[PDB]
């Protein structure tokens, strides 16, 4: 479903922080009693509405907001860090929580590859 | 039910959960990511007076909290102490290892008091209090945090300065809410809407160099007569 | 593993509480200021005993305990949410976790819409 | 090792995990479910004497929490308030979190007394305390529990009322434990594992409107001389 | 990559506990009142330097802890407890994550018993 | 980024995360463990002054923890009750549900005081602190730990007896601290790197039956003149 900034103002440009994934640190700054106190250890980016992206992400945060507090109000846990790790394990299950039928609409697998082996493989074997 | 924002043909879309897209290939967790934008660059008021106004006492709902990756730099953040007249705090301190938002350009710490009616301060438009990369359904005393809303997404696979700002209130969380800004301990200036920051910073540092300071034990008011962010007495 | 219920009693009827999810609400109620309070969450339901299956459900329920009191005596967590993520895990694992051998019993891939595909496209290059 | 219900065969069976049925399809973690389900539903007394002794302290043994999802409206539920004789609480109060069970017709309130000679109150038939979608392997004071165990399926692709019930308790937790159904602070009934809810309730409201109740400022006491739910002094 | 432990010492022998999983214990034993103490949940082995694993073993977890200190600085979780889900998912979208080309590279579908299948149905309608 | 280690060509080896073995065969989270290994197997002293000038006090960095399923039995473990010199504790009670590592042939009990210029004590190495199942970043006050560290694993498809050594110190976390190995609570040795625990057991139980403890009401301390675990006054 296409995404409709409906809100009053945008703010085209997304200055973030965020933690650097991995990391691999100078010398032992990996190490806790060395490295930075929790206020050092983010970095920052800038970015543009290159293709309208900040103005259409802000308004996704703004419509995701119903369905996450649904889920909110249903979950015991107190904080909930399981939301990605359960989107990728449902991303999975939607396409191999079944039997895959080559060529179904369903069925993430290319035979096309293989196909042209056996085609030339029968070329052959009529020639 | 949850969505989860895609790029497809050079723009964002939230991902149909009934239709499959075999030529969207995720290759790992990586490239998933929770985020957390700022209701301030959906254009909303964020002077103190606006903004606390959004915010509103309610008794049994348990609170929630929900993680976030990363974060949008604010123009503003609020830092809330707030008591009731008898003495007692309105809210909870902050739980075991929620720590303030990491990015604010002013602080706006409201001390003061109001009724409290109700266990925890909800957001009344349904959006979060964002902290360090935790988003809550509820405001924690002295923890500053921004409002803002969480998104989802899955990727394509291929300095810092702030000020505090501090406020005393009387009658929090009513419809007859009054605000002074501080500008030392026996020194007020009366709070309008219309007061940027900026004019607060510029306001203080003249009323320091002119000596229009408290010079008495008591406490002196001040009154005054005379787009977004990114685009008594009396005096003149 | 069929299910015995060999319990002094059976309850056939299952009158049942949960949470509604998604949800879905009427105007502002998703709102945690505006919405239910603890107590107002819930949906219910009532399912009688077709197939045997709420007896059945009594006598799993009674059957699983054990395993799951073993489980958690060894998790160091304190409160356990992620049992069913993780059976979904293993759900995946036991399909995916190796090479597919297709016609193999444990690769769950029908090639058979597509075998009629090579051999259609036999047929015709044979005439 | 732990079972996973699904239904093959018009019939609910346990899922082998050492034989793989690709005609099994898990489309979503939504087919998933874990699920509550009553001890009383399969036979077990549920009067307070009977209950009761199904319940024993234990020290060494750190208490453990799941969650489940939807549960069983209940017939009885019990919520206890027991101390030592010398004041101090046998019982932990409820974890963060931690909320009654959310539908009990009859809710047992056991105040009281016993040794309590261990750190937790565990389950002597390994079943759980089942509360508000966790359940827990010990009793929390003060908190609506319903006796319970936990099941797990996977699904195929394709009003209230609730009543107190008042009781006192000496040798809570032992051999000899005595029972009285509080009828106010100065009238009880000797309880007897016979009595139903019904009863105490019936009980209850011909002594209130007999004038059984004391009129002294001590304390009376009532005794009595004279199938599943789903299908001193004397009296008669 | 491989595992050079450049440690001052290795212990070759792994003298180790651990709990069991599953248990199935005997009689009442599972049950949490009348089961061991939080002493009594442990099993013991031992294993000699057979392939070199204990010393490499040594040397591998040295070596993570960079890594994992990272890891554990970015999150805000008190307590981690999903790292091995995270890396059995993601060990999963590697494999499967994408649509799955017969033949090529990074799709684990083995096709040979079916080819076999084919080329014997093919010397069959030629002959 | 996490290493995962795997067993190939006979040889254990880190799993490239950029190559894909499809030979590879995981079928179940049984065959990923997590592990813990402790420090004393790569050959670092561990006499309790070697030991504790690895750890050190740090403020501003929030503790964290992981688990791990399997453990290494322990020669050694240390318990730290370190308070500073106007009694306040320097180390935090243990958190709910960690308790002490659980195979330890020799308990140092290290009792004392020392300036704790930082508000959790950490790993100067950036080794772990090894619980029950739970690897923390920091020491826990009265908590029995091995010093180690942690690997992952996809493993392939196909009695005991601990002595508590009990120590005085002060200066602790410092470079000039002292140790104290105590006899009984008037009676103790000056603490040297080189002495062994089998060596202190020894001159403790020799003090005892030579009748070398302290018959006064005052402190006795005694003073002595005269390769890994597996392959005043004076006296000699
Ligand atoms: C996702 O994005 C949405 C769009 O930005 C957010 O929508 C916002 O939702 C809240 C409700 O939760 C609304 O709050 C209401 O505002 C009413 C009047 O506000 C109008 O006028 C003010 C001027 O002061 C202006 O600031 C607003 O922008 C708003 O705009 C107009 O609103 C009218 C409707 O009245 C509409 O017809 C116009 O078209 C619209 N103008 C436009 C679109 O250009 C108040 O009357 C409401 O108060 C009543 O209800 C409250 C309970 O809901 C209660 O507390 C009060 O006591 C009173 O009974 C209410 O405060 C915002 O207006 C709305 N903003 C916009 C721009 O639509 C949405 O919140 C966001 N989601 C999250 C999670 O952040
Ligand atoms: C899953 O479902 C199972 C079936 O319902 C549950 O089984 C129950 O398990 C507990 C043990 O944890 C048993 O408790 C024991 O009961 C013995 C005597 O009870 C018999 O008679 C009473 C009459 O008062 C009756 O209510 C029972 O139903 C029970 O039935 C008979 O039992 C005998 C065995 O003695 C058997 O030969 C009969 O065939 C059977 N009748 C039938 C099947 O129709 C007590 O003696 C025991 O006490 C001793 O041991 C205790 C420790 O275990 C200790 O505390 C005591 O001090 C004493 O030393 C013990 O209390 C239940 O009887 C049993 N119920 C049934 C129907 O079998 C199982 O608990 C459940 N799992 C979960 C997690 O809920
Ligand atoms: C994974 O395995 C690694 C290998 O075992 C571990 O490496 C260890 O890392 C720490 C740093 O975090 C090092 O600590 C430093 O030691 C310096 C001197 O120690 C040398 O000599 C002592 C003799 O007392 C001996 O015990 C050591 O084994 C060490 O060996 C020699 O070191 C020199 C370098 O100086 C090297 O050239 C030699 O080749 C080497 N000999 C060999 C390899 O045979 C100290 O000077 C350091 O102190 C300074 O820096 C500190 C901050 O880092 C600071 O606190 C001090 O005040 C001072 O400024 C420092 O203490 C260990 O030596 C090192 N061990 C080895 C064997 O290399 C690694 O820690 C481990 N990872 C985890 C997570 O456990
Ligand atoms: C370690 C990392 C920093 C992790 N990353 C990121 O955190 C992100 C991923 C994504 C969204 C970001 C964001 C959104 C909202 C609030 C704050 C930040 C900005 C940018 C980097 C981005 C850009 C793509 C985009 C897609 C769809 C809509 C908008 C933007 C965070 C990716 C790069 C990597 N180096
Ligand atoms: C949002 C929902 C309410 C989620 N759902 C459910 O929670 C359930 C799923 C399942 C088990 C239920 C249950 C079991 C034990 C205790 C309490 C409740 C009853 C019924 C609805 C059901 C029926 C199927 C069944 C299979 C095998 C044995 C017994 C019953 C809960 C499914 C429908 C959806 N609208
Ligand atoms: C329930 C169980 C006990 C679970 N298991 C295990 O916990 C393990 C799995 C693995 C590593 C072990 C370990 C490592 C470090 C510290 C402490 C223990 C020793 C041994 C059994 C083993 C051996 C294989 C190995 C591979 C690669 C390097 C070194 C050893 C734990 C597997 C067997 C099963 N019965
Ligand atoms: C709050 O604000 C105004 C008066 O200041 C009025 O519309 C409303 O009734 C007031 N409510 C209360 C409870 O004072
Ligand atoms: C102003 O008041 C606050 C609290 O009332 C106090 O902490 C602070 O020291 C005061 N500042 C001065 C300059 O007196
Ligand atoms: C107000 O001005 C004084 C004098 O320059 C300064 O010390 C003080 O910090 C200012 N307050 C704020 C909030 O900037
Ligand atoms: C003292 O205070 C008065 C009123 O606030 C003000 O007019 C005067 O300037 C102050 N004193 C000085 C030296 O500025
Ligand atoms: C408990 O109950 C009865 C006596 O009432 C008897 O069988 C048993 O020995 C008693 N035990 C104790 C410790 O009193
Ligand atoms: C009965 O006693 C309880 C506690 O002892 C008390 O809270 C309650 O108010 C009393 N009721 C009456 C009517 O005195
Ligand atoms: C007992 O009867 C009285 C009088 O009808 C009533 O007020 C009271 O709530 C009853 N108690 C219970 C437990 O129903
Ligand atoms: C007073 O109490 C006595 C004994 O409980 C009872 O006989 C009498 O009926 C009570 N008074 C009234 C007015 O009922
Ligand atoms: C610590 O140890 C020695 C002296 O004992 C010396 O190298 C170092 O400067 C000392 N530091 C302090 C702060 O005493
Ligand atoms: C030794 O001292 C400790 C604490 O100072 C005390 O608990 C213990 O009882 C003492 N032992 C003797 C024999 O006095
Ligand atoms: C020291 O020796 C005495 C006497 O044999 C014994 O009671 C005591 O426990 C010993 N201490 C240690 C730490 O072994
Ligand atoms: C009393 O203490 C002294 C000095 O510690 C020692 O020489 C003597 O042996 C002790 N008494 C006995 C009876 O051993």
């Amino acid at each position: 479903e296409a995404i409709v900034n409906a809100q009053p103002k945008c703010n085209p440009n997304l200055h973030y922080w965020t933690t650097q994934d991995e990391g691999a640190a100078i010398g032992l700054a990996w190490i806790p009693y060395f490295g930075p106190a929790a206020e050092g250890i983010y970095i920052e980016g800038l970015m543009h509405n290159q293709d309208g992206l900040i103005c259409g992400l802000r308004q996704l945060a703004n419509e995701t907001t119903q369905a996450l507090q649904l889920f909110l109000r249903a979950t015991t846990e107190l904080r909930t860090f399981s939301i990605l790790n359960r989107k990728a394990i449902d991303f999975l299950l939607q396409r191999w929580g079944g039997t895959c039928h080559i060529l179904g609409p369903d069925c993430c697998i290319e035979p096309a590859d293989w196909t042209k082996n056996i085609t030339d493989k029968i070329d052959q074997i009529i020639h | 039910s949850i969505p989860l924002g895609v790029i497809h043909n050079s723009a964002l879309q939230v991902s149909d959960v009934d239709k499959l897209v075999c030529r969207d290939k995720l290759s790992s967790t990586n490239q998933l990511r929770s985020v957390g934008l700022n209701l301030e660059g959906n254009g909303v008021a964020t002077d103190v007076p606006s903004a606390t106004k959004r915010w509103g006492f309610r008794s049994g709902v348990p609170p929630k909290v929900v993680n976030y990756e990363a974060g949008e730099w604010a123009e503003n953040c609020y830092n809330l102490e707030i008591k009731k007249p008898d003495g007692s705090e309105c809210l909870p301190a902050a739980p075991d290892g929620i720590r303030g938002f990491p990015r604010c350009r002013y602080v706006h710490k409201v001390s003061g008091t109001g009724p409290c009616a109700g266990d925890f301060a909800f957001h009344k438009e349904g959006a979060f209090f964002l902290y360090d990369r935790l988003a809550s359904t509820v405001i924690y005393r002295g923890t500053t945090f921004a409002e803002g809303v969480v998104a989802f997404l899955i990727l394509p696979q291929a300095g810092y300065y702030s000020t505090t700002i501090r406020y005393q209130a009387t009658g929090f969380g009513t419809n007859e809410t009054e605000y002074l800004f501080e500008v030392d301990n026996l020194t007020y200036v009366q709070l309008e809407s219309r007061f940027t920051p900026q004019f607060l910073l510029q306001l203080n540092e003249t009323i320091y160099t002119s000596g229009k300071r408290s010079n008495t034990t008591g406490k002196l008011i001040w009154k005054v007569n005379p787009w977004a962010f990114w685009e008594x007495x009396x005096x003149x």
